């Protein structure tokens, strides 16, 4: 009999570790575990709320075009997110991932001038990426923090993947400090099962002038940082394929032949 | 039923770095499933020291009795067993032959890790385990393989293998990587038994060419998919 | 995908995490 209690804590592990795309199947296997829907819909809400805003969700707002990310950033509270470029509310399902209610809503000139620089970024380096930027006032140091999002969910050839980076900047003119996180999560199970994670911290300095340099500055950065990135993960796979997968287990041994085993045994 | 089919698909999408944990807080979650969580699917390997000879040894369930573990080189139950269950005097010799030979392969190959081996009598026939843990020195990670055969009396012998495998690299330009995952292999055929082929030469052989096509397969095939997959997202 | 051969015998108990 195990606790009403325990059994929405491990519920809410197990969600918040479902690989990208695979919400819904994770969701649904936990569902069956429990046995108890209202246990489960009612205790792991939060669970659903962080994995959606751990996942940079794009999510769809009806009279509007391009998506808007659910990240921590935007929640307002009361289950409401904020649409910075429409300039919008809305009221959010993290369990269905369905928007409703759109309603309307110092530093916008900022967050507008970043916007529509990644946004075309965006576009040009992204299959089928999103983005969100904000802008906000940490201990009186303005933050324009930009996120993005771009996912490919192949379930019908046994694979997902999601990028998300998000950057921050703080405005001290004339200087402007640089961290940002990048992220990439894999998983592949055709007949087997593998899954790769990985993340890139960056630091880095801007010096600040007019918000429309700025912003094509912040997304120059952006645009190296994300190209070496990409570039090096790749480049690490063929020093995998032949140095610590070696350190593993060779192909074969130093004798550059198989094993006699007549000569082990003897 | 319907909920282990569920706990295994948990298991398939589950980060498999935390297989240990997740195994747990599943068997937490549903103590019922426990019996056949544990009989459907493999965790990493555990290293146990035989204080008498001074080797470490890979713990299972198939060397286990109760809560004590059999030593394949001092053949003992740590902690002892009065009547704890044993292989046969004749499958004892052909174990310990086992355990040898399979050690010069871990080192051949591997060079480094520890290895274990553990037979047991079927009705016609024998069965044993082959078990190899390997982690990295220091960039990191780890590689678990479990070999289960079984011989049945010219021979028939079934091989049934699983490599977990783990990675992590920390570097400069491409961050903190890891892949991590499980494959999971089967291979039979019969094969002559002779003074000059024995029973474990030719366990051997299956068990060396299913760990080089499993090596194989995760580097080209699995390894390989991913980079493709991230080259893909952006 | 061929099943995998009957365990060892002897009353051994249920089988258990290893902490």
């Amino acid at each position: 009999r195990v606790s009403d209690e325990e059994k929405v804590r491990i519920a809410a592990k197990f969600i918040t570790h479902a690989p990208p795309g695979e919400f819904n199947e994770v969701f649904n296997d936990v569902r069956l575990l429990l046995n108890n829907d209202n246990l489960l819909r009612e205790g792991a809400a939060h669970a659903f709320a962080q994995y959606n805003m751990d996942q940079f969700t794009p999510v769809k707002i009806e009279g509007y075009d391009d998506q808007v990310l659910i990240t921590e950033h935007g929640d307002l509270g009361n289950g409401r997110f904020l649409d910075p470029r429409n300039k919008i509310s809305f009221k959010f399902d993290h369990l269905r991932k369905e928007a409703s209610d759109p309603q309307p809503e110092a530093l916008k000139q900022w967050r507008d001038a970043c916007d529509s620089a990644l946004r075309a970024y965006v576009k040009d380096h992204y299959p089928n990426g999103f983005c969100t930027v904000y802008g906000k006032s940490i201990d009186g140091q303005q933050t324009i923090i930009a996120c993005i999002e771009s996912h490919q969910f192949q379930p019908k050839n046994f694979w997902n993947g999601r990028w998300r980076s998000e950057w921050k900047f703080t405005i001290t003119p004339p200087t402007a400090q640089v961290a940002a996180v990048l992220k990439i999560q894999v998983h592949y199970y055709e007949d087997g099962n593998v899954q790769l994670v990985s993340h890139k911290d960056i630091q880095d300095s801007v010096q600040v002038s007019s918000d429309v340099q700025t912003a094509k500055e912040f997304i120059k950065i952006i645009e190296n940082a994300e190209n070496e990135y990409q570039t090096a993960i790749s480049e690490n796979y063929q020093t995998m394929s032949d140095t610590t997968f070696k350190a593993l287990r060779r192909q074969l041994p130093v004798t550059r032949t198989k094993i006699d085993w007549n000569k082990i045994l003897s | 039923d319907q909920q282990l089919d569920c706990a295994l698909d948990l298991m398939r999408r589950l980060p498999p770095q935390q297989i240990e944990k997740n195994l747990s807080d599943l068997i937490d979650l549903v103590p019922s499933l426990c019996e056949d969580l544990l009989s459907s699917v493999d965790q990493p390997l555990k290293i146990a020291r035989d204080k008498v000879v001074g080797k470490d040894y890979l713990l299972c369930d198939y060397n286990r009795d109760g809560d004590s573990y059999r030593s394949p080189w001092s053949n003992k139950y740590d902690p002892p067993l009065e009547d704890g269950a044993m292989p046969s005097a004749r499958l004892r010799k052909l174990e310990v032959e086992a355990n040898n030979a399979f050690d010069q392969y871990r080192d051949l190959y591997f060079e480094g890790g520890v290895s274990s081996v553990y037979l047991w009598d079927l009705d016609h026939g024998f069965a044993g385990v082959i078990l190899i843990k390997k982690a990295g020195d220091g960039i990191k990670g780890c590689w678990d393989s479990i070999h289960v055969v079984e011989v049945q009396e010219t021979a028939h012998y079934k091989l049934t293998s699983t490599v977990m495998l783990w990675l992590q690299t920390n570097k400069t330009g491409s961050g903190t990587m890891n892949l991590g995952g499980s494959l999971t292999r089967q291979m039979e055929k019969d094969e002559t038994v002779s003074d000059s082929s024995p029973h474990i030469a030719n366990i051997g052989r299956l068990v060396e060419d299913m760990e080089n096509k499993i090596r194989s397969t995760l580097n080209e095939i699995y390894f390989g998919k991913t980079k493709d997959i991230v080259n893909g997202l952006r | 995908a061929f099943a995998k051969p009957k365990g060892p015998g002897g009353k051994r108990g249920h089988k258990r995490l290893i902490r």
